[PDB]
C-alpha cells in the first residue's frame, strides 16, 4: 500500500503521511494531517497499482 | 567440520561526493521540448 504523499517538485515537499501509517489516538483515530487518495477499481486489481 | 560463526557486519568503505541537487531551480515538466 501506499504511505505518503508527495505534492510538488522542489519547494512543497510535504510528505504528507497516508491514513494507514500515521500517529493514532489511544481510540484508532490520528492525531497528525493525512490525505485520503479515493480510487475508483478496475480490471486486474491492482488497488493503486492499475489504470485510471 | 568446523563452521565458522558468520558474523553480521558489512564494511562498505564507498563515499559519494556531494548532491548539490537542492540548490538549482527544480520545476516539473512534461513531452519533452518545453
Amino acid at each position: 500500500d501506499v504511505e505518503s504523499f508527495q505534492y510538488g517538485d522542489e519547494a512543497g515537499k510535504e510528505t504528507i503521511p497516508s491514513f494507514t501509517k500515521v500517529e493514532k489516538n489511544d481510540k484508532g483515530r490520528p492525531i497528525k494531517n493525512y490525505a485520503f487518495m479515493i480510487v475508483k477499481p478496475s480490471i486486474n486489481g491492482a488497488m493503486n497499482f492499475d489504470v485510471q | 567440520f568446523f563452521t565458522p560463526q558468520v558474523l553480521a557486519l558489512e564494511v562498505d568503505c564507498n563515499i559519494e561526493c556531494a548532491s548539490l541537487l537542492d540548490l538549482y531551480g527544480q520545476i516539473e515538466v512534461s513531452r519533452s521540448t518545453f
